[PDB]
C-alpha cells in the first residue's frame, strides 16, 4: 500500500574515461524505471510497464526537462566551485526529490541537494522553507526562496508527482505487485578455529525480507542487495565454535512464503 | 515525470 | 569511511555446468569515480553490464556489474575494484559455495 517515486540526479566533474559527467535515474517502489545521461541525451524508458504506457511526448518531455536540468548543473558545478574557492579537482553536485504514499494515505514529498557527498540545501514543503547546510548554500537559499520556485515545487511534490506516482503503479501493479520466492542456499566455512555459517537469499521479489541465524531455537549482514533481473540478494553469515554447526537454523521471512523457511547446515 | 531545477 | 563495501555474488546458487550471472556490487562510496571488473582466472570475462550511476539515501554511491557465465570448476572468479580511496586495486574472490 505504501509507495514511493524517486529521482535522482548526479553532476560530476571526473565520471571516469568516456562516462557521462550527468546521471539521472527514477524508481517506483525501488525499481528503476527511467534514465538519462549527457552522453545519449535522452530519458528513456527502464521497464516494460513504463514503455507500454507512454508514447512519444511522454519521452521527448522527460528529455527536455534532463536537457535542461543538466545544463543549469553544468553552470552550477562552476557556480559552487567558484563559490568553494576551487580551482580544479573531483566535485560533484547531487540532488533527490519524489514522494511517497504512506498506507495510511497522507503523502511525503522532499527536495534535497548534496554538494561533494554532504549535505548542502534541502527543501520543507509543508513550510515552504530551505535549510542550508553551509555557508555557500545561503546565496542559493536567497534566489530560491523567491519568485514563483518554491509555490511550484511543493505544488509538484504535493500534487503533480503523486498524480505520476499513482499512474505509475497502475501501469506496473502486475510486475510491481508479483512474489518472487528466494533460492536459499546454506554454506559453511572453517578458518582460524571459528566456523562461519553463511544463509544466502537468491532472487527475491520484493525487497522486504528478514534472514536471521537461530542457535538451538551478533550477526552480519551485506545488508539487500540487487540483481541485474529486479529480483534481490542478501547474505547473512554467524560466527560459530567449530562442531557447534547442528545447533544452528536459518530463517527466512519473506511475503512469497507462507511459511518461514529453516535451513541447516 | 522528473521536475528541473532552478540556477544556483 | 568513503571506501567501496564491495559484494561478490551468483544470481542462482551455484552449480557446475549451470548457467549463472556472477554480480559483483559495490556501495557506500564516494566520489563516484570507480572501476569494477568481473574477472575469471585473473582475466576480465565478457559481456559484463554495468549499472548507471546511482546513490543512496545517504548520498553515497553504488553500481552492480554483472556478467552472463557458466562456472567451471577449478577456476577462480573474483572482482577487482578501483577507487582513489583504496591504496591499492582490491580483488574480492567470488565463493561459489558448492
Amino acid at each position: 500500500e505504501l509507495h514511493t517515486l524517486r529521482y535522482i540526479s548526479t553532476a560530476m566533474t571526473d565520471p571516469g574515461p568516456g562516462q557521462p559527467w550527468f546521471v539521472d535515474v527514477g524508481y517506483v517502489d525501488g525499481e528503476l524505471f527511467t534514465h538519462y545521461n549527457s552522453t545519449a541525451r535522452r530519458a528513456v524508458p527502464r521497464t516494460e510497464w513504463i514503455a507500454a504506457n507512454t508514447d512519444q511526448q511522454y519521452w521527448d518531455s522527460e528529455t527536455q526537462t534532463s536537457q535542461r536540468s543538466e545544463q543549469i548543473d553544468r553552470d552550477g558545478l562552476g557556480i559552487l566551485q567558484r563559490r568553494y574557492n576551487q580551482t580544479g579537482g573531483s566535485h560533484t553536485v547531487q540532488w533527490m526529490y519524489g514522494c511517497d504514499i504512506l498506507e495510511d494515505g497522507t503523502i511525503r514529498g522532499y527536495r534535497q541537494y548534496a554538494y561533494d557527498g554532504r549535505d548542502f540545501i534541502a527543501f520543507d514543503k509543508g513550510t515552504m522553507t530551505f535549510t542550508a547546510a553551509v555557508p555557500e548554500a545561503v546565496p542559493t537559499k536567497r534566489k530560491w526562496e523567491e519568485g514563483d520556485y518554491a509555490e511550484g515545487l511543493k505544488q509538484y511534490l504535493e500534487e503533480t508527482c503523486v498524480e505520476w506516482l499513482r499512474r505509475y503503479v497502475e501501469y506496473g501493479k502486475a510486475e510491481l505487485g508479483r512474489r518472487e520466492r528466494p533460492e536459499v542456499r546454506v554454506w559453511g566455512k572453517e578458518a582460524d578455529g571459528i566456523l562461519t555459517l553463511s544463509c544466502r537469499a537468491h532472487g527475491f521479489y520484493p525487497r522486504p525480507i528478514a534472514v536471521s541465524w537461530l542457535k538451538d531455537g551478533d550477526a552480519q549482514s551485506g545488508g539487500i542487495v540487487p540483481n541485474g533481473d529486479g529480483t534481490y540478494h542478501t547474505w547473512v553469515t554467524i560466527d560459530a565454535q567449530p562442531g557447534d554447526g547442528d545447533k544452528y537454523q536459518c530463517r527466512v521471512e519473506h511475503a512469497s512464503l507462507p511459511q518461514p523457511g529453516l535451513y541447516s547446515w | 515525470r522528473r521536475r528541473e531545477q532552478t540556477d544556483y | 569511511d568513503l571506501t567501496p563495501k564491495v559484494q561478490v555474488y551468483s544470481r542462482f546458487p551455484a552449480s557446475a555446468g549451470t548457467k549463472n550471472v556472477l554480480n559483483c556490487f559495490a556501495a557506500g562510496f564516494h566520489p563516484p569515480k570507480i572501476s569494477i571488473t568481473l574477472m575469471k582466472d585473473g582475466v576480465p570475462m565478457e559481456g559484463a553490464q554495468y549499472s548507471d550511476m546511482s546513490f543512496n539515501d545517504d548520498w553515497t554511491f553504488q553500481r552492480l556489474v554483472h556478467a552472463d557465465f557458466t562456472p567451471s570448476s577449478g577456476s577462480t572468479y573474483a572482482c577487482k575494484v578501483e577507487h582513489e580511496t583504496l591504496k591499492e586495486p582490491q580483488v574480492y574472490k567470488w565463493d561459489p559455495e558448492f
